[PDB]
């Protein structure tokens, strides 16, 4: 028998086996999110325990097929991930050091606490407290008080930390044969051996910033109109021509400016579409919401939900004593097992999360034929997206007709148009220069060409010129400001979140083409259209067996990321910008600070 | 009167795995065919070569009741000409096969909370079944070309899987409980009639 006949018969054992024990652990943490219990986390921790054990040995035990004798490139495909980044290639000792670390610096974040001067006892936690300042809160010291106090004392905290932290996470991914840690990440969209259709590490970079470009002038106009905006607000806090101060951006970081919609709505007195008391008059429950939403997926050819899916899922609080943790997801369990765990309530934002996350079920139904180890999107950016986009057609005011949550009487004007256009371009496009900056600091931070001593002076040049972005208060290289985030801090690639930015509209353009959509892309609904569901459908049931190019090329007609769809969504928005500010300037000097 | 014990096969308390499939030879007794295929409590009864529609009036020297469990995808498999698993490593049904496959859910009786490791079938052979073919050897499965001498080991498996089967699963993995009736024609008594 040949090399690749025995890692077919190898990959044969470990499929059987490691959905036995997949599901063991996923069941363990099932129970655990929905009833917890110290029990339930003895159970959680013992079965993921056994779970990650056998990924090791397995792991092990694929290192010694070599890929350089297969020729099955979907066996090479499951061998290569299972051969992920070995057992800890690095030494035990190390491989020991950067868990701690890994550790430390989450439970640093998790339990970091702010305490309000003269009282040393009402002390914030991040969430809710400090959240909930950055969040509602227009008095300009307050949120400063908490932008800098949770930079001051938990930044500083993870400041050695981190240093430590990037020197063993390039030591892993150096001796896994890739240039740094940054490059290790950038393997997700990695491509070889399939001709037409390859994608190099390297390329991601090239392919983001060129994209990037483009956006820019959108992003400069929407930085234009919500500084003005903002500077009749704060008339003696922001200069008409310099950066956004970065504690007036609601949130702890200005990840998302969804939160100055108030501040910022052109039309105030046209109010937003909120179906949630058409649905309290028709005495809707949670089941009623996730039955409208299996209803669209099958309008478009879908197939239904499962029976265990009505029965195992958990759509509702338990109650008063069983306790959950209610954070909307979606559970692909195996063995033909799908559910949802959710806290639903009564209103048009759980109504749109309940057709987002039945999105992940379908994709993870459409790919269950597959392979265990290709039972995934894409890339990193493909399941998300997908979610994205249902949540779109949903909360059209054609759906919303359509349903019977909004009254036919009730017509919309351009004004209201561009109130939602903005609102959306304030989380979507406002995200898109805080992605790329965050990302290529991280980058270049493990490329090793930004100096320890210049952390800091680094993150906030690239602040006030990418992002426009200015910091209230001066940062030594004591700070670690961008550990302050959840996924510098906690180890997660964080370059997803544009691509599938970017993929979402993409899809959404495709789909709504394919649904013979009349009019701005932002008004299409692709229900009743099984042409849209088949084109989506042709790459949800690929799973990783394929190339992401070729997925993508599937669904749209494009082997890359693309960036015109994206404008194509915010054209009318960015023809109204364009005309608010003509008396206003474009663009921003990185020299004004508020602390002069 | 004699009447053929179907009961026997088709009641179990416990079936057999699909590698150690049981057979149990039914003679000399009057079998009512058309109830079990009029009791609609089936969710596949297929017959091949013969037909379920009133065909209790021919008389069968020998009948044989093959019965087992497989999950709910793997019940294809049990077919003439099929692939799978099952079929090339558990149970084959051959090209000319004459007889009915019966199978119906057992997920309230096979499955248990936290699994049910009861049943088990082949993963690996060496070679394909003949026709009514059993195989219960637990020979260690050599994959390379080191001996295995008896134990598991990197290239040797244990040729035996469980399907743990558990109550949530999906229909797909739900347990199934599968009843072969083959119809033997030889030169000989004809000993089972049934009306
Ligand atoms: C890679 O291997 C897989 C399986 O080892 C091949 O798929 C099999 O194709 C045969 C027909 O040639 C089918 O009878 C099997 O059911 C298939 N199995 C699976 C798991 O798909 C696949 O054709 C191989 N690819 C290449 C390019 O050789
Ligand atoms: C919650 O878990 C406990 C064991 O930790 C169990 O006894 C109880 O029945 C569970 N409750 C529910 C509603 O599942
Ligand atoms: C799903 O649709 C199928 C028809 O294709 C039907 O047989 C089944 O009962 C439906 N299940 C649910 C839960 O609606
Ligand atoms: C889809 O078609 C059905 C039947 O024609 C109709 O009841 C429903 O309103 C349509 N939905 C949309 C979103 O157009
Ligand atoms: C809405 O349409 C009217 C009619 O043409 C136009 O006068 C108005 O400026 C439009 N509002 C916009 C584009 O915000
Ligand atoms: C199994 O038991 C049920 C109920 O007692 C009966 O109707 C059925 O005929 C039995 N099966 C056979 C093969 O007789
Ligand atoms: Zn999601």
């Amino acid at each position: 028998s040949t090399i690749e006949e025995q890692a077919k018969t190898f990959l044969d054992k470990f499929n059987h086996e490691a959905e036995d024990l997949f599901y063991q652990s996923s069941l363990a943490s099932w129970n655990y999110n929905t009833n917890i219990t110290e029990e339930n986390v003895q159970n959680m921790n013992n079965a993921g325990d056994k779970w990650s054990a056998f990924l090791k040995e397995q792991s092990t035990l694929a290192q010694m097929y070599p890929l350089q004798e297969i020729q099955n490139l979907t066996v090479k495909l499951q061998l290569q991930a299972l051969q992920q980044n070995g057992s800890s290639v690095l030494s035990e000792d190390k491989s020991k050091r950067l868990n701690t670390i890994l550790n430390t610096m989450s439970t640093i974040y998790s339990t970091g606490k702010v305490c309000n001067p003269d009282n040393p006892q009402e002390c914030l936690l991040l969430e809710p407290g400090l959240n909930e300042i950055m969040a509602n809160s227009l008095d300009y010291n307050e949120r400063l008080w908490a932008w800098e106090s949770w930079r001051s004392e938990v930044g500083k905290q993870l400041r050695p930390l981190y240093e430590e932290y990037v020197v063993l996470k390039n030591e892993m991914a150096r001796a896994n044969h890739y240039e740094d840690y940054g490059d290790y990440w950038r393997g997700d969209y990695e491509v070889n051996g399939v001709d037409g259709y390859d994608y190099s590490r390297g390329q991601l970079i090239e392919d983001v910033e060129h994209t990037f470009e483009e956006i820019k002038p959108l992003y400069e106009h929407l930085h234009a109109y919500v500084r003005a905006k903002l500077m009749n607000a704060y008339p003696s806090y922001i200069s008409p021509i310099g950066c956004l101060p970065a504690h007036l951006l609601g949130d702890m970081w200005g990840r998302f400016w969804t939160n100055l919609y108030s501040l910022t709505v052109p039309f105030g007195q046209k109010p937003n579409i909120d179906v949630t008391d058409a649905m309290v008059d028709q005495a809707w429950d949670a089941q009623r919401i996730f039955k409208e939403a299996e209803k669209f997926f099958v309008s478009v050819g879908l197939p239904n939900m499962t029976q265990g899916f009505w029965e195992n899922s958990m759509l509702t609080d338990p109650g008063n004593v069983q306790k959950a943790v209610c954070h909307p997801t979606a559970w692909d369990l195996g063995k033909g097992d799908f559910r949802i765990l959710m806290c639903t309530k009564v209103t048009m934002d759980d109504f749109l999360t309940a057709h987002h996350e039945m999105g992940h079920i379908q994709y993870d139904m459409a790919y269950a034929a597959q392979p265990f180890l290709l039972r995934n999107g894409a890339n990193e950016g493909f399941h998300e997206a997908v979610g994205e986009i249902m949540s779109l057609s949903a909360a059209t005011p054609k759906h919303l007709k359509s349903i019977g949550l909004l009254s036919p009487d009730f017509q919309e004007d351009n004004e209201t148009e561009i109130n939602f256009l903005l609102k959306q371009a304030l989380t979507i496009v406002g995200t898109l220069p805080f992605t790329y900056m965050l990302e290529k600091w991280r980058w270049m931070v493990f490329k090793g060409e930004i100096p320890k001593d210049q952390w800091m002076k680094k993150w906030w040049e690239m602040k006030r010129e990418i992002v426009g972005v200015v910091e209230p208060v001066p940062h030594d290289e004591t700070y670690c400001d961008p550990a302050s985030l959840f996924h510098v801090s906690n180890d997660y690639s964080f370059i997803r979140y544009y691509t599938r930015t970017l993929y979402q509209f993409q899809f959404q353009e495709a789909l709504c083409q394919a649904a013979k959509h009349e009019g701005p892309l932002h008004k299409c609904d692709i229900s009743n259209s099984t042409e849209a569901g088949q084109k989506l459908f042709n790459m949800l049931r690929l799973g990783k067996s394929e190339p992401w190019t070729l997925a993508l090329e599937n669904v749209v007609g494009a082997k890359n990321m693309n960036v015109r769809p994206l404008l194509n969504y915010f054209e009318p928005l960015f023809t109204w910008l364009k005309d608010q500010n003509k008396n206003s300037f474009v663009g921003w000097s990185t020299d004004w600070s508020p602390y002069a | 009167t004699n009447l053929c014990p179907f009961g026997e096969v088709f009641n179990a308390t416990r079936f057999a795995s699909v590698y150690a499939w049981n057979r149990k030879r039914i003679s000399n007794c009057v079998a009512d065919y058309s109830v079990l295929y009029n009791s609609a409590s089936f969710s596949t009864f297929k017959c091949y070569g013969v037909s379920p529609t009133k065909l209790n009036d021919l008389c069968f020297t020998n009948v044989y009741a093959d019965s087992f469990v497989i999950r709910g995808d793997e019940v294809r498999q049990i077919a003439p000409g099929q692939t799978g698993t099952i079929a090339d490593y558990n149970y084959k049904l051959p090209d000319d096969f004459t007889g009915c496959v019966i199978a119906w859910n057992s997920n309230n009786l096979d499955s248990k909370v936290g699994g049910n490791y009861n049943y088990l079938y082949r993963l690996f052979r060496k070679s394909n079944l003949k026709p009514f073919e059993r195989d219960i050897s637990t020979e260690i499965y050599q994959a390379g070309s080191t001996p295995c001498n008896g134990v598991k080991g990197f290239n040797c498996y244990f040729p035996l899987q469980s399907y743990g089967f558990q109550p949530t699963y999906g229909v797909g993995y739900q347990p199934y409980r599968v009843v072969v009736l083959s119809f033997e024609l030889l030169h000989a008594p004809a000993t089972v009639c049934g009306p």
